[PDB]
C-alpha cells in the first residue's frame, strides 16, 4: 500500500531543516539520536512532535501514519 | 544546502 521508506523533514527551533530517509518500521528514537548529534545537544533536551503530539521512542512512521515529506517539529524539552 | 541523512 505504501513504500518501504519515507523522507521526513525535521524543523528545529531556529527554523532550520534536516531531512531523514527512514524505513517505515524504524523506531523514531533513532531519528532523535541522529538529530541531537548533528545539533550537538543532549537528546534529553529536545522534544519531537508530529501533528502536535509527542513522538515516543518506539513510535514508527508506519504506526503514526506518517507520509512522504511530513514535518517533525523540534522544541526545547 | 539541502541536508538528507540516511537512517539505518
Amino acid at each position: 500500500k505504501e513504500g518501504e521508506y519515507i523522507k521526513l523533514k525535521v524543523i528545529g527551533q531556529d527554523s532550520s531543516e534536516i531531512h531523514f530517509k527512514v524505513k517505515m518500521t524504524t523506531h523514531l528514537k533513532k531519528l532523535k539520536e541522529s538529530y541531537a548529534q548533528r545539533q550537538g545537544v543532549p537528546m534529553n533536551s529536545l522534544r519531537f512532535l508530529f501533528e502536535g503530539q509527542r513522538i515516543a521512542d518506539n513510535h514508527t512512521p508506519k504506526e503514526l501514519g506518517m507520509e512522504e515529506e511530513d514535518v517533525i517539529e523540534v522544541y526545547q524539552e | 544546502e539541502e541536508r538528507i541523512i540516511s537512517l539505518d
